[PDB]
RNA sequence: AGCGCCGUGACGCAGUGGAAGCGCGCAGGGCUCAUAACCCUGAUGUCCUCGGAUCGAAACCGAGCGGCGCUACCA
RNA sequence: GUCUACGGCCAUACCUAGGCGAAAACACCAGUUCCCGUCCGAUCACUGCAGUUAAGCGUCUGAGGGCCUCGUUAGUACUAUGGUUGGAGACAACAUGGGAAUCCGGGGUGCUGUAGGCU
RNA sequence: GAACAGAAAUCUCGAGUAGAAUAAAAGGGUAAAAGUCCCCUUGAUUUUGAUUUUCAGUGUGAAUACAAACCAUGAAAGUGUG
RNA sequence: AUUUCCUCAACCUAUUCUCAAACUUUAAAUAUGUAAGACGCCCUUGUCGCUUAAUUGGACGUGGGCCAUCGAAUGAGAGUU
RNA sequence: UGAAAGUGAAUGCAGGUGGGAACGCCCUUGUGGCGUGCACCAUCGACCGACCCGGAAUGGAAGGGUUUGAGU
């Protein structure tokens, strides 16, 4: 007879290499965010690299 | 009305039992966006009582509500608007006094001003071309239904001309007449000023008598149609906006301290309680 | 103090039976005799045996609050002969009487034109009564603040001078 | 071992039961007599049919009736079948009932002159029912939760006022007028 | 006969507590979400909309996005040999703050100000924690407190 | 063995919650002489028994007995 | 100190029967011209203080119904782990740990800001 | 309680934590509403990306929070992408 | 006889015996999510076309101060193709 | 790159940020501070094609976008 689901083994297979988490990254992408918050902080940090870059510059 | 019905029962909230606050309006009225964080929203309270008005603007915190500018009824006799402590231009004047003491509490006061001379004028507090945009305000009505004069909105145009920003529509203004949805001006600003007490004048100072006498008392004792009513409302509407400033008396706890808690019902402590219990007891003689 | 019993409301339902087809004619006279508009009534479910028409007005009854309620209460209490039973008085305070074929009433009578017939049904609360009828904060009456049988009794025997059939 | 299945809006068509009376004898007795009460226990867990149910009661009663008169047991049976129980056809089939550790299945208040005889009764109905039993001599004044002891010290006071089979005692709430008025004979001392 | 519903076996889960149902406190509606903020998911059962799946119920995530009525909260839930990243839009009336971070926050600001006591004093730091340590030496006493003996109790039925 | 139906005047056939129908049989009075055919009529039904929901049951729902009938195939 | 105007927690706040409430506020209340809406100015919007604490409202009194809290119940029930433990089994004891509920009894019957008024 | 004449037909006053209703199965939710009534409307509209469930994190179905326009309804805060 | 009688039912009160996988006010044990600073803590300032009545706030930053139990125990080299 | 007609990849040190091999300089022996920073990953941008726009006979140049490509 078929449909013989069972879950025995399932357990040992994922720990036999582990529960593996996701690597964490510094930076996540934008295309998470709200359309208007992504859109302004391009400006906003095209301004402050504008900024640092002068303030380099001069000083 | 069993016990396991009392033990059931689920009360609902202290203010919708006292019948004062509408939870659902609220939730409205205060819910700031989340992505503008802690930027308040301000609530243009009004409310009437048989006798006053009460104006205030009002902004919600976690812990409670917080008051910035109030404006009462009963203190436009200081400037001029005597009896009659809760007619439309009393509900205007109040809006106007309460808008001033917030722009003047914000520092939009010597900048932003709305209609000084007021003409029944559907006007929205315009934003400046190059500066801050003005003070914005949200009307908060209560439980009062919003029929078309209903003096909520008369309070708010008050408010409005005062220089704060109230978003709104002429619909519920006196003089609407929903045929053609146009605003009366004439008597928009016939409320203004107080224009239908006077039409009840007119009609009462020769149709009864003795009701114009028995009704409408107080003033009749000191002043008279057309003599104060539009006059002196302008009057007071430029003497609250020359000073809205609001003052503490020296009215103290002083003799009050003293002469408040002799008439509380004061509540007695278990040993009272047993020994009336016992005193009871010895009284009925079953024991 | 301001503890007075007087009228309130006066509803006057249709007593002499069922609309059906005269209901405009009782329309008629209830506007006659009340000047108001006689705001037809609904029904709730169609009778499988009486045979009512569903959704269609079977009956209307007004009130005629103001100093016309006396005089509407005095008319119905001359055919009514000024006696009613003790059962007439509810519990909460209120009392009705319904009449059939009032000659005593004022209405006009020719060939078939004539008498008809209403049940009037008075409530009356003075004071205080806002308290629990208003939109604004709203609250119970006090137990004290109340009206009984007892109380009706003697209202009425104060008003309408007359004597309660005690059955 | 199964879990149990009563009859309900999802188990609706089930055979009847089999006892439908519980309490035989002078039901309408009174707190002050039958001063001694006897408990047939259960010892295991079981699983009572009904029909046992019934054939111990038809026993018991027909034992008791002719040894004391029929107006001095008050049997009671403590067992309710509320678990269906499916067969297959050759699904409900029967009822039974399921008893705990330390159940009681029959409860007898008799005098104390009665014990010997009332202990006999459900020794003889012992062998009706599947499994074992035990018989005890209750603690308690026949049906009350109160001791003997504490019950008659109570009574002395008169904190305790008989009502049919049963008894209305003296508890602390309630009115002061209505306590006073319903318990007349009650000393309330003011402590 | 399984079904795979939304909301299946979500009887228990999405109840109102009991003499908790109507109205919903509007202090929720005021509390501040910011990103990166620790935050529990609990559903309300009132609110339908914005309702996150039952499998997030009383887990704790990080906000990461921030809208007008709800907030985005980062969830690791596993699907097998790995955790997988999960983005939930969850109103905030499902949403409340971990009291575990104002925790933390206590401890922070604590141990800042024993280092700047210790700085200023001269003292050493000792802000690490410690586990229950085992019990120091005492002195029991007898006056007014002399040992009751006890013995087993013998078997009597009280039934 | 299961499943389905039914149990109604002495007899038989219908019988839908506001409540027992018809015919046969029995018995008389009338034409005629009496029965056959009649005319006039009359009476007779615990609704198989028991219990329950329903304001109320023959009907709705259950337990029992009797009468039966249908499933009753591949090695 | 009392009270008024406006919120949070959402019954130690609700429901019920009685004792009080100086001033003020609130309230009932005095009429339907205007704005407005109804069969009906009772709800609904207005010009008003001639009246009232009588109702609402506030507070107090019930060996009150509920609700909140603490103990008994009780470390009882239950449960994680162990035995080549007992028992035919059902189940039970023991060992290393965790640990209720209902009932009963004791106590209680709301706390909380800003701006202003009252011999 | 009222005539009625069993009928609470209809019309009333009180109690009434929801024991009603919410199209259709069941569960959850809902009381100045999510129920009933009234007014106005077509957010049951166009477009893009992100996310949840079933998942291999493929598809289909269903759903969620946003963004760019045009709107509806409200006095407004707001709400509406069936 | 819209006058009375008890059993005939029915309703309310206080009780009383016994149950629920598709009942529940409560409510474990076991199991389970998150966190245990270095991507950490405060002052001075820069960006934006987003947001706010408002340099108001959100986010990204920058320069200085806090680097001695670097913030529970134990153990361990880890991860990506 | 688009189905195709067609069009066709530098604002900058061929860009910014975080980690980062190797090297160098200072500490002063600490699991060290500073300066660059290959490879690789994550991320914010720029450019090319397509799509959707404003729209400033034939042409689509500056201006753009919540997008899209197996691109620079």
């Amino acid at each position: 007879k078929s449909k013989n689901h069972t879950n025995h083994n399932q357990n040992k297979k994922a720990h036999r290499n582990g529960i593996k988490r996701p690597q964490k990254h510094r930076y996540d992408s934008l295309k998470y965010r709200d359309a208007k918050f992504r859109r302004n902080q391009k400006f906003a940090n095209r301004g402050t690299v504008e900024a640092i870059r002068q303030a380099k510059a001069s000083a | 009305k069993s016990s396991p019905y009392f033990s059931r029962y689920q009360t609902k909230y202290r203010r919708r039992r006292e019948g004062k606050t509408d939870y659902y309006a609220r939730k409205r009225l205060i819910a700031q966006a989340k992505n503008k964080y802690n930027a308040p929203k301000y609530r243009l309270v009004v409310r009437f009582s048989n006798r006053f008005v009460t104006c205030q603007i009002v902004s919600s915190r976690v812990n409670g509500d917080y008051v910035l500018a109030h404006a009462h009824s009963s203190e436009l006799p200081r400037y001029g608007i005597k009896w009659g402590l809760a007619n439309w231009t009393a509900a205007y004047a109040t809006g106007l006094l309460v808008a001033r003491r917030a722009l003047a509490k914000v520092g939009l006061a010597d900048k932003y001003e709305g209609v000084t001379e007021p003409e029944g004028e559907f006007e929205l507090t315009e934003a400046i071309e190059d500066g801050p945009r003005p003070f914005k305000v949200f009307l908060d009505v209560g439980l009062k239904r919003t029929s078309t004069g209903s003096r909520v909105f008369g309070a708010m145009k008050g408010a409005s001309d005062g220089g704060l920003f109230i978003p709104h529509s002429p619909n519920r203004f006196p003089g609407f007449d929903i045929e053609t949805e146009e605003l009366d001006d004439e008597t928009l600003r016939k409320y203004i000023y107080g224009g239908h007490v006077a039409e009840y004048m007119e009609m009462l100072i020769d149709d009864d008598e003795e009701r114009y006498q028995k009704q409408f008392s107080g003033l009749i004792a000191d002043g008279i149609e057309s003599d104060q009513l539009e006059d002196i409302y302008a009057e007071a509407y430029a003497k609250i906006r020359e000073d809205p400033s609001f003052q503490k008396s020296g009215k103290d706890a002083a003799a009050f301290k003293a002469e408040s808690l002799k008439y509380t019902q004061r509540k007695l402590t278990a040993e009272e309680r047993k020994e009336r219990f016992n005193a009871k007891v010895i009284e009925a003689g079953r024991a | 103090p301001m503890k007075e019993l007087r009228i309130s409301k006066l509803v006057l339902n249709i007593s002499l039976g069922e609309s059906g087809d005269r209901l405009t004619r009782a329309a008629k006279v209830l506007e006659q005799l009340s000047g108001q508009t006689p705001v037809f009534s609904k029904a709730r479910y169609t009778i499988r045996r009486f045979g009512i028409r569903r959704n269609e007005k079977i009956a209307c009854h007004v009130t005629v609050r103001g100093p016309k309620a006396e005089e509407i209460l005095e008319r119905g209490l001359k055919v009514k002969e000024y006696e009613l039973k003790k059962r007439n008085f509810s519990a909460t305070g209120n009392f009705g009487f319904g009449i059939q074929e009032h000659i005593d009433l004022g209405i006009k009578y020719d060939p078939s034109i004539g008498i008809y017939g209403m049940d009037f049904y008075v409530v009356m609360d003075r004071p205080g009564m806002r308290v629990a009828r208003r939109k604004a904060q709203r609250g119970r009456v006090g137990y004290t603040h109340k009206i009984n049988a007892e109380d009706t009794i003697n209202w009425f025997k104060q008003k309408y001078d007359a004597v309660v059939l005690g059955k | 071992k199964n879990k149990p299945y009563p009859k309900s809006r999802y188990n609706r068509a089930v055979p009847d039961s089999k006892i439908r009376i519980f309490d035989l004898g002078r039901k309408r007795a009174g707190v002050d007599e039958f001063p001694l009460c006897i408990h047939l226990v259960s010892n295991e867990y079981e699983q009572i049919t009904s029909e046992a149910l019934e054939a111990a009661r038809i026993c018991a009663n027909k034992y008791l009736v002719k040894i004391g008169g029929k107006d001095s047991f008050h049997l009671r049976v403590r067992a309710h079948p509320f678990h269906v129980v499916r067969i297959n056809k050759m699904k409900p089939n029967g009822l039974v009932a399921r008893v705990n550790i330390g159940q009681i299945l029959m409860s007898v208040r008799t005098k104390d002159s009665s014990r010997a005889t009332a202990i006999e009764a459900l020794r003889r109905c012992q062998y009706k029912f599947p499994g074992q039993q035990r018989i005890i001599v209750s603690k308690k004044w026949g049906f009350s939760q109160y001791a003997r002891d504490e019950y008659i010290e109570k009574r002395s006071r008169g904190e305790i006022i008989p009502d049919g089979c049963y008894a209305k005692f003296l508890n602390k709430r309630g009115s002061l007028q209505e306590k006073l008025d319903l318990f007349p004979e009650a000393s309330f001392n003011l402590a | 006969p399984h079904s795979y519903g939304i909301r299946a076996r979500t009887r228990y889960t999405f109840q109102r507590g009991f003499r908790e149902h109507g109205q919903i406190r509007l202090s929720t509606y005021l509390k501040t979400y910011k990103v990166g903020d620790i935050v529990d998911i609990k559903v309300n059962g009132a609110v339908q909309k914005g309702m996150p799946h039952k499998y997030y119920h009383g887990k704790t995530g990080v906000v990461y996005n921030v809208t007008q009525s709800s907030v985005g909260v980062l969830i690791y839930k596993v699907v097998g040999n790995r955790y997988m990243e999960k983005r939930v839009n969850v109103r905030i009336e499902h949403v409340k703050h971990s009291k575990c971070r104002q925790d933390f926050l206590d401890r922070v600001k604590a141990n800042e100000a024993k280092r700047k006591e210790a700085k200023a004093q001269g003292k050493t730091v000792q802000l690490r924690r410690q586990p229950a340590p085992p019990a120091t030496a005492h002195f029991v006493s007898t006056e007014n407190n002399e040992p009751v003996t006890l013995h087993p109790v013998a078997y009597d039925t009280t039934i």
